[PDB]
């Protein structure tokens, strides 16, 4: 299984491709993926002044 | 194919053939395995107790 | 086991997710995690200026 412990101040995003449906949860629970749910990986800026 | 399982004993009658020996595989709550039924091919991500 | 002994003046807060529960203690008191619950453990500013 493929499962992620989300902080408590956070929120992870995923959707089941297989079951065509969207999820969004947040605070500090364990997500579990179904076999065809992909998580919503985010590309975010950072850096000294920014990137 | 079929697994017979159990707290038991067993001699393979001559028609009958061992394919293998399938351990299980422990497993608490947020946690479990993959599993494609290849008979139906879908995946179900079993998870739970031990299976 | 893994356990943590609060200092007097402080506060540690824990998730379960097994549980799906959210807990924080304050106080001097002994923590004790459950299998699967997890520390809120924080970075922070320190050094001379700051960090």
């Amino acid at each position: 299984v493929v499962s992620y412990r989300v902080p408590h101040n956070a929120a992870v995003q995923v959707y089941d491709y297989r079951a065509k449906r969207a999820r969004v949860v947040f605070g500090p629970e364990l997500v579990t993926l179904d076999p065809e749910e992909q998580f919503t990986v985010l590309s975010l800026s950072a850096g000294r002044p920014k990137r | 194919c079929w697994l017979i399982r159990g707290p038991l004993e067993y001699v393979p009658s001559a028609k009958v053939e061992v394919v293998e020996e399938r351990q299980a595989i422990p497993l608490d709550q947020n946690e479990g395995i993959y599993v494609q039924d290849v008979k139906t091919g879908k995946v179900r991500a079993v998870i739970g107790s031990t299976y």
